[PDB]
C-alpha cells in the first residue's frame, strides 16, 4: 500500500532495531546478550515511510525512504544506538 | 546504569566498560541516497 | 537491449538494460542457471 505512492500511509515493523550492540576486537559485532535477554522481543519497532517528490506516473517522481522509531522523543528524525567498544 | 539496575548481568557487563568506551550513533532517519530502482523491478516487487 | 523512458535530449530519459538469452523458451525475460552445491 505504501508502494501505491499515496503519501499518507505508514507501516511499522516490530522488533528489528537492536539498540545495544557490542563492538568486539574481532571481525563480528553482534547484539548484547545481557542487556536484552529475549534477543527477539527486546528490539525496538520501526515505522518506515516513502517520500515522493515531483520532478509514466510511477517513474515521474523521485523517491526516498524514511526511517523512524516506533515511539520517539527527539523529533523522530534521529535513531540512536548504543555501541560498546573494546 | 540506573536503567538496568534490577538486572545483575547488565550491571556486570556495563561495569566492564570505562565511561570513555561506550558511544551513541545518531543515525539520520531519512535515507542518504535516492532509491534507485528499475520500474519493471518495482512492479515485480509490488506483485511479490 | 536498452529501454528508455520519458520523464539535453540524451539526459531527458530514464534508461535500463535488459538481458535475454539468444533463443529462449520461457518468455525471454528469465535467465536460468544450474549451480551445483557441495
Amino acid at each position: 500500500q505504501l508502494l501505491e505512492g499515496r503519501p499518507d500511509q505508514s507501516v511499522v515493523i516490530p522488533h528489528l532495531f537492536p539498540k545495544y550492540i557490542r563492538a568486539p576486537n574481532g571481525p563480528e559485532a553482534n547484539p548484547v546478550k545481557q542487556l536484552q535477554p529475549d534477543e527477539e522481543e527486546d528490539y525496538l519497532g520501526v515505522r518506515i515511510q516513502l517520500r515522493r517528490e515531483q520532478v509514466t506516473k510511477a517513474s515521474d517522481f523521485l523517491e526516498w525512504w524514511v526511517i523512524e522509531l516506533q515511539d520517539c522523543k527527539a523529533d523522530c528524525n534521529l535513531l540512536p544506538m548504543v555501541i560498546f567498544s573494546d | 546504569s540506573q536503567q538496568f539496575d534490577p538486572y545483575p548481568l547488565a550491571m556486570q557487563f556495563i561495569s566492564q566498560y570505562s565511561p570513555e568506551d561506550i558511544v551513541t550513533a545518531q543515525i539520520e532517519g531519512s535515507s542518504g541516497a535516492l532509491w534507485r530502482i528499475s520500474p519493471p523491478s518495482r512492479a515485480q516487487m509490488k506483485q511479490e
